C-alpha cells in the first residue's frame, strides 16, 4: 500500500499543471479516490472523487468546470489535468484511497503529497489550539450545522491526525469506528450534531492538527482543525 | 435513489460492476464443452486422457471450441451424492476395454454393462448424450482369434471374427438405452489411433446442434 | 481384529454414559422454547416500524 | 368507382347471413385471444422476438370488433377518426407480425450456425414497430369518410397514382418478398447444417443402422416443421397480398367488398394460427 | 469371539435405552397451544449467482451472507439494500459447502476437490486473497464450520472429520467411526461439541479435545443429509433422504419425535431452527421448504416459491430472517 505523487512546482497564474500518483501494493482498480487539498494555513479542502470504474466524477464547487480529474487503470495512475491555475490554488495536494462496501473503511490511505506554488454542509471546530500535558485525558469537540444521522442509521463523521511533516491518516470512520493500525485509546462519540473524540492518554506520537470530515453528502467539507500541543 | 446516501450510492456502482463481472465470466464459461469422463479402472482412460486427489480437470482446444474433460476415477465414494453436480454437461464420454470379455475383476465386461446402465438411466443425465468409445482394438482380435464370446456371453453366436463380435458388443451397449428416441449415444471403437478429437468434436456438435432445436421446438 | 477391538471399546465407551428419563428432557426442551417465545421474530412477526425486510 | 373496404349492402335474408360472419369472428377472436394470452404466459414463464409476435398478434385481434359493428351497420355510422385508427391498427400490427416472423427465423439461424446480445435485439424489436409505423401513415392520412344512397364509406383516396403504384409495390416487397426470402434462406440453412452435422457424422461410424433409420425419422420430422413454418407463412399471409395488388390493379377486376372481408377474416386467423405453429407442445 | 461381545454390547445398550422414555414429547406438548399459520414472504430476492447453489452460511451480524454455487465464485450478500460486497473467485467450480468466520474476517469454500479453502476478506489490498489451502482429505469435503479464528472443523466425503488448525495448516484431530460419506456438521452454541450426518444412517456426537465419539445415533432409513442443533445446544434434528425429519436427544439418547408427513416423498436437503427452536425450518427436492412444528409434528408453513431444489437454508442469530438457496440460482430472504 503505496501512493506516490509527482508533477508540483513553481506555476504562473493562468496557466496549466498535471497532477499524477502512482498506486502499489493493492487492487488500485477496486478503490476509489479522492483529490484532497491543503492550503499552507493548515486546512483541509476535498477537490474531487473519481470512482472505482469512471462514470461518478465529483468536483467542489470551486474548482468544477476548471479541473478535470482521469483515473487509468492499466497503469494504476490518477491524473488531474488543471488549467487557467490562479494564487487561490497554490496548496498541497493529496490523493486518498477509498473504498464502498457494507463495514469498508473509505479514507485510509493518503498520499505523500506535492507543493503547488502558483506565482454545503460547514463543519466547525470550537478550539484551534488546546495545549495539554502528556498522560491525560483529553476531548475534542466538532459541531455540524446539519445532522449527519441518515436514516440508515449511520452518522458519516470522519476523524484524521496529521503529524508534522506528515500526511494525515483515519482514526474514526462513521463515528464511533476505530480505523485499522491505531491504538483502542482513541475513541469516538456523538448524536446529529455534537460530537466528541476522546484520548485516554496522550504521548508523543499523538501530537498535530486533527482534522473532522462529514461523508454525508457531496461536496465533502472538512473542519478548520484542532491543534495539540504538548 | 434520493433516499440513499453517497456511501450507499458508491456501494450500489460497486454491486453493479460486480454483476458486469460475473456477467462477463459466465459468458466465458458458457463457451466451454463441459464433459465427464468415467468408466471402470480397467478401461484405456489413460490413452483416452493421453489423446492430445479429486477432481482432474483437462483443457484442449480442438478447432472452434474449448472441452473440458473432467475426471471422476479418482473419487473412491458414493457417486450418487456428488453425481449431481454434474447435470448440465454437454456429453458423458464412457471407456470400455474390449478385452476385459474374458477376464474377471464378476466379468469385467458385464461389470461396465451394470456401470454403462447406471449412468445412462440416471435421472440427472436423462437426455445427456454418451460418447462410448470401446477400446483395445488389436487386443481384442488377438483374444478372439482364440476364444469366443460364448465365455462371456452364452447366448451370442457368430462365427468368430472381429467384425461382428465388435457390432454384437456394440448393440448389447447401446440396447442399455431405455429412452432411444430422446437419448442418443455415439459408439466408436479405438486403439495408435487420432481420429479421437474429431469424433469428439462431432459429437459434441451434434448435441449442442439437438440442444438448440430442442430449445427452440423446431423438431 | 483391531477393528473389532476398536467397535467393542466405542460400544463400552457409549455405554457407560449416565442418561436421564425422555420426559424430564422434554420438559427442558419445552422450557427453553416458552422462555424464549417472546423473542422469536419467526414465531411473532415484528411490525414494520422495526423490520429492515 | 371509389373502392369500398367493410362496406356492402345485403338483401333479403341477411339476419342470417351476418349471424354467420358474426360467429366466425367471435369464434376467431376468442381463440386468438385465449391462444395468445396461453403464449404469453408460457413464454414469460419459459424464459423465467415471439413475445412480439403474439403481442402483435392480441393488437390485430382487438380491431375486430369494429369491424363486426360495421358489418352489422352496413354504412360507417362509427366517429371519422376510426377510419384511420382501425385501418392503421390492423396493417401496423400485419406488418410487425411479418417482420417478426422474419426477425425469429433469422434469429434461430444465427443462433443455429454460431453454435450457442439484449439491447441488440431490443433496439430489434423498436426498430420493427418504427418501421412497421411509418410505412403505414398513407394508410391513416388518406383514408376518409365518404358519401357514397349516399351511402358514407370509409375508403382511401391516394393524391396521385404514382403514389399507389410506388406505395403497393414498396409495402408488398419490403414487408412480404424480403421477409419471405428471410424465411426461406434461413430455414434453408437450418437445413443444410443439421444435414452436413448428420453427413459428417455418419462418416466414422457414429450411426448404425437402427441409428440410422430413426435419425432419418427424426430428421423428417424437422423438415415438416421446417417445411409447415414456410408454407404457413406464404399461403396464410398471400391472399391479402393479392388483393392489395388486386385493388391496385382495378384502381389502373371486379372485387367484391364481400370478398374483402372474407380474406380479412383470413388474416384474422394468423393471430389464432400463431400460438400453435411456434409453441408446437 | 469379538462380534459376540460387540452384539452383546449393542443389546445392552438398547435395553438401557428400552428401559427409558416413562412418556413421549407429543403427550407432553398435547397440553401446549399449537402455533397458528406462519407465512413469511419473500422480501429480498438475491440474483448474479448462474449455477446451482450449493451452500449458504448467515453472518454473526445478521446482515451478511455468504454462497456457493457451480459458477465458481463466492458472493457476498449485504441481505439489506440486496448489494454484492465482494465476489471471489474459486480456482475449483466444484464447490459444495461455505461457511463464514463468527468474527467475520474469514469465509470458506470446498467440494469435490478434496481441499477448504480458507479466503481472508479484510485485507489491506482491499481483495479478498487466498490465505490458507487445507489439504488432507481423500474425499470430497462436504460440509466445513468454523470453530472460531484459527480454527475449522471440516467432514468430507472419506468416512472422517478432521479438526485444523489454519496458521500450521495441519490437522489437529482426526474423528473417525463413520462408515458412510459425512454430509453435514453443525457446532454447538459454545462451540464444545458437534454432531456428524453420514451415509449410513447414523449421527454421532464428538468431543472438539478428546476426539472420541459420544454417542451414536441411529433411526433414520436413508443417508442424512443435513444436521442442526437446537439452540440451546441439548438437542439436534436430522434431515435424510427418506423424507423425514428426526430430533435427537443428547442427554437421553434416544428418538425424541419424528416430522413426517404421507404427501412428502423427496429427500430433504437442509434443516434450520428458529432461534427459539420452536420452527423446524427443512428444504426439500419438492420445490418447497416446509416449516415444521418442533414440539407437535406439525407443518405450520410452506415455503413456495422455488421452481428447483431448495439445497440451502439459513436462519440469522438473532431468528428474525430466513434465507433460502435452491438450484435455480435465486437466493430468497424470507420473513
Ligand atoms: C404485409 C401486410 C400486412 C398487413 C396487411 C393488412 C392486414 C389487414 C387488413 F385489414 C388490411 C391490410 C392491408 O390492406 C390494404 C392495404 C392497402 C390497399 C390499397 C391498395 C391500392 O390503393 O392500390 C388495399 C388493402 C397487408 C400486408
Amino acid at each position: 500500500v503505496q501512493l506516490v505523487e509527482s508533477g508540483g512546482g513553481l506555476v504562473q497564474p493562468g496557466g496549466s499543471r498535471k497532477l499524477s500518483c502512482s498506486a502499489s501494493g493493492f487492487a488500485f482498480s477496486s478503490f476509489g479516490m479522492h483529490w484532497v487539498r491543503q492550503a499552507p494555513e493548515k486546512g483541509l479542502e476535498w477537490v474531487a472523487y473519481i470512482s472505482s470504474g469512471s462514470g461518478t466524477i465529483y468536483y467542489a464547487d470551486t474548482v468544477k468546470g476548471r479541473f478535470t480529474i482521469s483515473r487509468d487503470d492499466p497503469k494504476n495512475t490518477l491524473f488531474l489535468q488543471m488549467t487557467s491555475l490562479r494564487s487561490e490554488d497554490t496548496a498541497m495536494y493529496y490523493c486518498v484511497r477509498s473504498i464502498y462496501y457494507y463495514g469498508s473503511s473509505p479514507f485510509d490511505f493518503w498520499g505523500q503529497g506535492t507543493t503547488l506554488t502558483v506565482s454545503d454542509i460547514v463543519m466547525t471546530q470550537a478550539t484551534s489550539s488546546v495545549p495539554v500535558t502528556p498522560g491525560e485525558s483529553v476531548s475534542i469537540s466538532c459541531r455540524s450545522s446539519k445532522s449527519l444521522l441518515h436514516s440508515n442509521g449511520n452518522t458519516y463523521l470522519y476523524w484524521f491526525l496529521q503529524r508534522p511533516g506528515q500526511s494525515p491518516q483515519l482514526l474514526i470512520y462513521r463515528m464511533s469506528n476505530l480505523a485499522s493500525g491505531v491504538p483502542d485509546r482513541f475513541s469516538g462519540s456523538g448524536s446529529g450534531t455534537a460530537f466528541t473524540l476522546t484520548i485516554s492518554r496522550l504521548e508523543a506520537e499523538d501530537v498535530g492538527v486533527y482534522y473532522c470530515m462529514q461523508h454525508l453528502e457531496y461536496p465533502l467539507t472538512f473542519g478548520a482543525g484542532t491543534k495539540l500541543e504538548l | 435513489g434520493c433516499t440513499l446516501s453517497a456511501e450507499d450510492k458508491a456501494a450500489v456502482e460497486r454491486s453493479k460492476m460486480i454483476d458486469r463481472n460475473l456477467r462477463e465470466d459466465g459468458e466465458k464459461a458458457a463457451r466451454e464443452v463441459k464433459l465427464l469422463l468415467l468408466g471402470a479402472g480397467e478401461s484405456g482412460k489413460s490413452t483416452i486422457v493421453k489423446q492430445m486427489t479429486g477432481i482432474v480437470e483437462t483443457h484442449f482446444t480442438f478447432k472452434d471450441l474449448h472441452f473440458k474433460m473432467f475426471d471422476v476415477g479418482a473419487q473412491r465414494s458414493e457417486r450418487k451424492k456428488w453425481i449431481h453436480c454434474f447435470e448440465g454437461v454437454t456429453a458423458i464420454i464412457f471407456c470400455v476395454a474390449l478385452s476385459d470379455y474374458d477376464l474377471v475383476l464378476m466379468n469385467r465386461m458385464h461389470e461396465s454393462m451394470k456401470l454403462f446402465d447406471s449412468i445412462c438411466n440416471n435421472k440427472w443425465f436423462t437426455d445427456t448424450s454418451i460418447i462410448l468409445f470401446l477400446n483395445k482394438k488389436d487386443l481384442f482380435e488377438e483374444k478372439i482369434k482364440k476364444s469366443p464370446l460364448t465365455i462371456c456371453y452364452p447366448e451370442y453366436a457368430g462365427s468368430n471374427t472381429y467384425e461382428e463380435a465388435a457390432a454384437y458388443i456394440q448393440c448389447q451397449f447401446e440396447d442399455l438405452n431405455k429412452r432411444k428416441d430422446t437419448k442418443e449415444i455415439y459408439t466408436h471403437f479405438t486403439c495408435t489411433d487420432t481420429e479421437n478429437i474429431r469424433f469428439v468434436f462431432a459429437a459434441v456438435k451434434d448435441t449442442i446442434l439437438q440442444l438448440n432445436l430442442k430449445e427452440y421446438n423446431l423438431v | 481384529i483391531a477393528q473389532a477391538r476398536k467397535l467393542v471399546e466405542q460400544l463400552k465407551m457409549e455405554a457407560n454414559i449416565d442418561r436421564i428419563k425422555v420426559s424430564k428432557a422434554a420438559a427442558d426442551l419445552m422450557a427453553y422454547c416458552e422462555a424464549h417465545a417472546k423473542e422469536d421474530p419467526l414465531l411473532t412477526p415484528v411490525p414494520a416500524s422495526e423490520n429492515p425486510f | 368507382t371509389r373502392f369500398p373496404f367493410f362496406s356492402d349492402v345485403k338483401g333479403d335474408h341477411r339476419l342470417v347471413l351476418a349471424a354467420v360472419e358474426t360467429t366466425v369472428l367471435v369464434l376467431i377472436f376468442a381463440v386468438s385471444l385465449l391462444g395468445n394470452v396461453c403464449a404469453l404466459v408460457l413464454v414469460a414463464r419459459r424464459r423465467r422476438l415471439v413475445l412480439n409476435l403474439f403481442c402483435a398478434d392480441l393488437l390485430f385481434i382487438s380491431a375486430i370488433p369494429l369491424v363486426l359493428a360495421v358489418r352489422w351497420t352496413e354504412a360507417w355510422l362509427l366517429g371519422p377518426v376510426a377510419c384511420h385508427l382501425l385501418f392503421y391498427v390492423m396493417t401496423l400490427s400485419g406488418s410487425v407480425t411479418i417482420l417478426t416472423l422474419a426477425a425469429v427465423s433469422l434469429e434461430r439461424m444465427v443462433c443455429i450456425v454460431h453454435l450457442q446480445g439484449r439491447r441488440a435485439r431490443a433496439v430489434l424489436l423498436a426498430l420493427i414497430w418504427g418501421y412497421s409505423a411509418v410505412a403505414a401513415l398513407p394508410l391513416c392520412v388518406f383514408f376518409r369518410v365518404v358519401p357514397q344512397q349516399e351511402i358514407s364509406i370509409c375508403t382511401l383516396i391516394w393524391p396521385t397514382i404514382p403514389g399507389e403504384i410506388s406505395w403497393d409495390v414498396s409495402f408488398v416487397t419490403l414487408n412480404f418478398l424480403v421477409p419471405g426470402l428471410v424465411i426461406v434462406i434461413s430455414y434453408s440453412k437450418i437445413l443444410q447444417i443439421t444435414k452436413a452435422s448428420r453427413k459428417r457424422l455418419t462418416v466414422s461410424l457414429a450411426y448404425s443402422e437402427s441409428h440410422q433409420i430413426r435419425v432419418s425419422q427424426q430428421d423428417f420430422r424437422l423438415f415438416r416443421t421446417l417445411f409447415l413454418l414456410m408454407v404457413s407463412f406464404f399461403i396464410m399471409w398471400s391472399p391479402i397480398i393479392i388483393t392489395i395488388l388486386l385493388i391496385l390493379i382495378q384502381n389502373f377486376l371486379v372485387i367484391w367488398p364481400s370478398l374483402f372481408f372474407w380474406v380479412v377474416a383470413f388474416t384474422f386467423a394468423n393471430s389464432a394460427l400463431n400460438p400453435i405453429l411456434y409453441n408446437m407442445t | 469371539q469379538l462380534r459376540q461381545e460387540a452384539e452383546q454390547l449393542k443389546n445392552q445398550i438398547r435395553d438401557a435405552r428400552k428401559a427409558c422414555a416413562d412418556a413421549t414429547l407429543s403427550q407432553i406438548t398435547n397440553n401446549i397451544d399449537p402455533v397458528g399459520r406462519i407465512q413469511m414472504r419473500t422480501r429480498r430476492t438475491l440474483r448474479g449467482h448462474l449455477a446451482k447453489i450449493y451452500a449458504m452460511h448467515w453472518g454473526t451480524d445478521s446482515r451478511l451472507l455468504v454462497s456457493a454455487s457451480q459458477d465458481g465464485k463466492l458472493i457476498i450478500w449485504d441481505s439489506y439494500t440486496t448489494n454484492k460486497v465482494h465476489a471471489i473467485p474459486l480456482r475449483s467450480s466444484w464447490v459444495m459447502t461455505c461457511a463464514y468466520a463468527p468474527s467475520g474476517n474469514y469465509v470458506a469454500c470446498g467440494g469435490l476437490d478434496n481441499i477448504c479453502s480458507i479466503y481472508n476478506l479484510k485485507t489491506r489490498e482491499g481483495n479478498v486473497r487466498v490465505s490458507r489451502e487445507l489439504a488432507g482429505h481423500t474425499g470430497y469435503l462436504s460440509c466445513c464450520r468454523f470453530l472460531d479464528d484459527n480454527q475449522i472443523v471440516t467432514s468430507s466425503g472419506d468416512t472422517t472429520c478432521a479438526l485444523w488448525d489454519i496458521e500450521t495448516g495441519q490437522q489437529t484431530t482426526t474423528f473417525t467411526g463413520h462408515t458412510g460419506d459425512v454430509m453435514s456438521l453443525s457446532l454447538a452454541p459454545d462451540t464444545r461439541l458437534f454432531v456428524s450426518g453420514a451415509c449410513d444412517a447414523s449421527a454421532k456426537l464428538w468431543d472438539v479435545r478428546e476426539g472420541m465419539c459420544r454417542q451414536t445415533f441411529t433411526g433414520h432409513e436413508s443417508d442424512i443429509n443435513a444436521i442442526c442443533f437446537f439452540p440451546n445446544g441439548n438437542a439436534f434434528a436430522t434431515g435424510s433422504d427418506d423424507a423425514t425429519c428426526r430430533l435427537f436427544d443428547l442427554r437421553a439418547d434416544q428418538e425424541l419425535m419424528t416430522y413426517s408427513h404421507d404427501n412428502i416423498i423427496c429427500g430433504i436437503t437442509s434443516v434450520s431452527f428458529s432461534k427459539s427452536g420452536r420452527l423446524l425450518l427443512a428444504g426439500y427436492d419438492d420445490f418447497n421448504c416446509n416449516v415444521w412444528d418442533a414440539l407437535k409434528a406439525d407443518r405450520a408453513g410452506v415455503l413456495a416459491g422455488h421452481d428447483n431444489r431448495v439445497s440451502c437454508l439459513g436462519v440469522t442469530d438473532d431468528g428474525m430472517a430466513v434465507a433460502t438457496g435452491s438450484w435455480d440460482s435465486f437466493l430468497k430472504i424470507w420473513n
